[PDB]
């Protein structure tokens, strides 16, 4: 059916 | 899933104000608006997901529960022709953007002291320049298209014919061209 | 031999329904949690030092903020909204029995959900003092249970009743033990 | 506060264990299982009313596993505290004897989530019908999880859930009888 | 900026393609679209992996390399294939940054394929009275396909000020689902500007062709990638 929404995970800074 | 924008296309005089609507059929992590000009580089002129965001002249509403947002265009210029895009970060989807169709604009000059002429070149070659940007063009014989000697402040029409010019500009040419030769 | 753990957790806090929404992004490092998005605050704090840089990197990201500042609205009440029908009006009738275990055991098994009122009554009449409960349980697979006791000694010719009431039902259920 | 719906993520090293699942008010609605690459639907029935796109879960696991790496070197290699569990043993409905019931080990407040649960029947392994939920998460970041064991209640028979976890020093042994 | 390569392509029906993207330095995701006849979402890769793919069968597939550049690769290719292919890359989620895209061409054949002529046409003497204004005019005649880049040069420099070039070309012959192209542009200066001998005027089109490596059926020149111009010296 209809479709469940996500949220992205944040990339920590580098190095 | 679904992305309606509207206008489909849009013809204004420079100075003249309007809005660009985008209309959206699902939740929305994020919103951004495109020009692309005709070589086809496309810019972003907007990331919102909501709430209403200004950069000079161009200005975007975003109201997600509603599933609209509006792109404004105050005092429209010459350089901001192109196709205008809404595209849409769909919630349920990651790393993906969908695009409308685009809204096409067109915006001419508004010439204030009109000088509508036809002259004859050398190396045929005809051509209609400065006459005021409600001329139409009739379609060898090129559409109109506007030229900015940007450091003069002067903006101007021209069209070009070629394969004598009397016949070829027929096509509802100001009641007072001014024709040589 | 030595374990590292990180958790990622987006909670969407409903109060009535879909009119006030809290978002809370949490991350954890070994049971530590270091760095939040609280949709309250509108950017992300530092709890622990651990979580400093991770505060600061991602509050010079302002796509970044935009994005969890709408998500209230596109990600919150859009899940709420696609779950409603099979979590928010899930209801289960519960299985309700009385047993003698002296000591009385009204269980209520199999229900849905989680917020329920048991009541007593001997000869029909409340008995808020001598009752013992487990607690409501959380079965894992969307029912809980509970068992409410009751310490009489039961004379016979008495009446006990084990009244229940729960959104699943619109009247509340008894079931009644005698003698 | 009413209801609570969470996207819960996690990644544990060195074993290289991911999970991704959604919790409201503390049940399971789904969770991605990383080697199929699928959305496994706690109950069969959502599966009709929504939908999930498990690309995004694969996604955010590769993230949340880069992210552990950069922690653990700005932690200098802090490796997480065993946390070792509380176990309850406890049935589906009231029990009564030839009538079909189910158990339930319940393994909670532990954390690394790695453990490793058997069912004993009169001391030797039972693995007929067995079946067991992921990890899931808790608001102290420890984690809770569920083994189910379906059984023909009898008089003879004395059941335990064996839980090894790294937080304990020998395995702990649920003890369940019918009394 | 995201770079791609290459800018314009032409193929055979059938034959294979491979179109090349750096990302802006910093990004990590990369996305491919295909813009047609509004963009279709092709793949995203980040951090070397291909994280998801849009509706396109096994034929269109690529890849992102260590350095984060990435190839996509069309295969059987078919007339429908013919598009804009655009290159984006950004942080996850976030605002997207396009490349200036690869058009690609695909044809039954090559046999129709022409460079342009070109030729200017020097401002009327009527003009430089009326207006003190000198409209130099380039015409660029039968071309196909509609692969080129018209700009003026004004001693040796480019210049984009005064000059207007048409939107999209003309049609040859309107009716003739194949016909050759035309196109004009014009250069305004000032009355003063162009009469004076020094000064030198070139018009070009940049023709994006046939490569060296291109079969060739036919007995005329081989139409390869690239300049056709003409000049005019600015008459007193
Ligand atoms: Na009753
Ligand atoms: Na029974």
């Amino acid at each position: 059916g209809e479709l469940i929404g996500i949220l992205n995970a944040a990339k920590v800074p580098a190095d | 899933i679904q992305v309606e924008q509207s206008p489909p296309d849009l013809i204004l005089q420079e100075g003249a104000n309007s809005t660009l609507r985008c209309n959206f059929s699902d939740s929305v992590n994020n919103l951004q608006w495109f020009h692309q000009n005709p070589w086809g580089q496309l810019i972003n002129l907007f990331y919102i997901p909501s709430g209403t965001k200004q950069n000079g002249r161009l200005s975007a509403t975003t109201v997600a529960t509603e599933r609209y947002s509006l792109l404004y265009i105050s005092s429209s210029q010459t350089t901001d022709s192109g196709v205008y895009f809404c595209a849409v970060d769909r919630g349920s989807t990651l790393g993906r953007l969908y695009f409308g169709r685009g809204t096409q604009l067109t915006v001419w000059p508004d010439i204030q002291k009109p000088d509508p002429a036809v002259y004859q070149l050398r190396d045929s070659v005809c051509l209609f320049t400065d006459f005021d940007s409600q001329t139409n063009v009739s379609q060898y014989i090129t559409d109109k298209c506007v030229l900015d000697m940007r450091s003069m402040d002067f903006k101007s029409n021209s069209a070009v014919a070629w394969s004598a010019c009397a016949n070829a500009f027929n096509s509802i040419i100001p009641e007072d061209t001014f024709f040589p030769s | 031999r030595p374990r590292f753990l990180w958790q990622l957790k987006f909670e969407c806090h409903f109060f009535n329904g879909t009119e006030r929404v809290r978002l809370l992004e949490r991350c954890i490092y070994n049971q530590e949690e270091s760095v939040r998005f609280d949709s309250d605050v509108g950017e992300y704090r530092a709890v622990t030092e651990l979580g400093r840089p991770d505060a600061e990197y991602w509050n010079s990201q302002k796509d970044l903020l935009e994005q969890r500042r709408a998500a209230v609205d596109t990600y919150c009440r859009h899940n709420y909204g696609v779950g409603e029908s099979f979590t928010v009006q899930r209801r289960v009738e519960p299985k309700v029995t009385v047993y003698p275990s002296n000591l009385l055991v009204c269980s209520v098994s199999g229900f849905y959900p989680g917020s329920i009122e048991v009541r007593w009554f001997r000869n029909g009449q409340e008995e808020k003092a001598g009752v013992v409960s487990t607690g409501l349980i959380q079965n894992g697979d969307w029912t809980f249970q509970t068992l409410v006791m009751l310490e009489t000694v039961p004379r016979s010719g008495e009446v006990y009743t084990c009244q229940v009431e729960h959104p699943s039902v619109t009247s509340p259920l008894t079931v009644e033990w005698r003698a | 506060e009413e209801h609570v719906i969470i996207q819960a993520e996690f990644y544990l090293n060195p074993d290289q264990s991911g999970e991704f699942m959604f919790d409201f008010d503390g049940d399971e609605i789904f969770h991605v299982d990383m080697a199929k690459k699928e959305t496994v639907w706690r109950l069969e029935e959502f599966g009709r009313f929504a939908s999930f796109e498990a690309q995004g879960a694969l996604a955010n696991i590769a993230v949340d596993k880069a992210n552990l790496e950069i922690m653990t070197k700005r932690s200098n290699y802090t490796p997480i505290t065993n946390v070792p569990p509380e176990v309850t043993v406890l049935t589906n409905s009231p029990v009564e004897l030839r009538e079909p019931n189910v158990l339930i080990c319940f393994i909670d407040k532990f954390t690394p989530p790695v453990v490793n649960v058997t069912w004993l029947r009169n001391g030797k392994p039972v693995t007929t019908g067995v079946s067991e939920t992921v990890f899931l998460p808790r608001e102290d970041h420890l984690f809770r999880k569920f083994h189910y064991l379906p059984f023909l209640p009898s008089t003879e028979d004395v059941y335990d859930c064996r839980v090894e976890h790294w937080g304990l020093d020998e395995p702990l042994l649920k003890h369940w009888e019918f009394d | 900026g995201v770079t791609q390569s290459p800018t314009h392509l032409i193929k055979t029906r059938g034959q294979q393609a491979t179109l090349r993207c750096s990302p802006i330095s910093g990004h990590t995701s990369v996305y491919w679209y295909q813009q047609a006849l509004g963009l279709q979402f092709l793949l995203w890769y980040d951090e070397g992996e291909e994280r998801n793919r849009g509706n396109f069968p096994p034929r269109f597939s690529g890849r992102q390399f260590p350095n984060y550049s990435s190839e996509l690769n069309v295969n059987a290719l078919e007339l429908e294939d013919s598009a804009l292919y655009l290159c984006a890359s950004s942080q996850i989620r976030e605002t997207q940054y396009f490349g200036p895209g690869t058009r690609l061409l695909v044809l039954e054949d090559l046999k129709n394929v022409f460079p342009p002529e070109v030729a200017v046409f020097e401002p009327s003497e009527a003009e430089i009275s009326h207006t003190q204004k000198a409209t130099l005019v380039c015409l660029a005649t039968g071309f196909y396909p509609d692969h080129v880049e018209l700009s003026w040069w004004v001693n040796g420099k480019e210049v984009h000020s005064g000059v207007c070039t048409d939107p999209q070309p003309l049609k040859e012959q309107p009716a003739l689902n194949d016909s050759r192209y035309a196109l004009s542009s014009r250069l305004r200066v000032s009355a003063t500007f162009w009469q004076n001998p020094r000064n030198h005027f070139r018009c070009q089109v940049q023709f994006y062709g046939l490569s060296e490596n291109d079969e060739w059926t036919q007995d005329r020149a081989k139409p390869v990638t690239q300049i056709v111009s003409a000049e005019a010296w600015g008459r007193a």
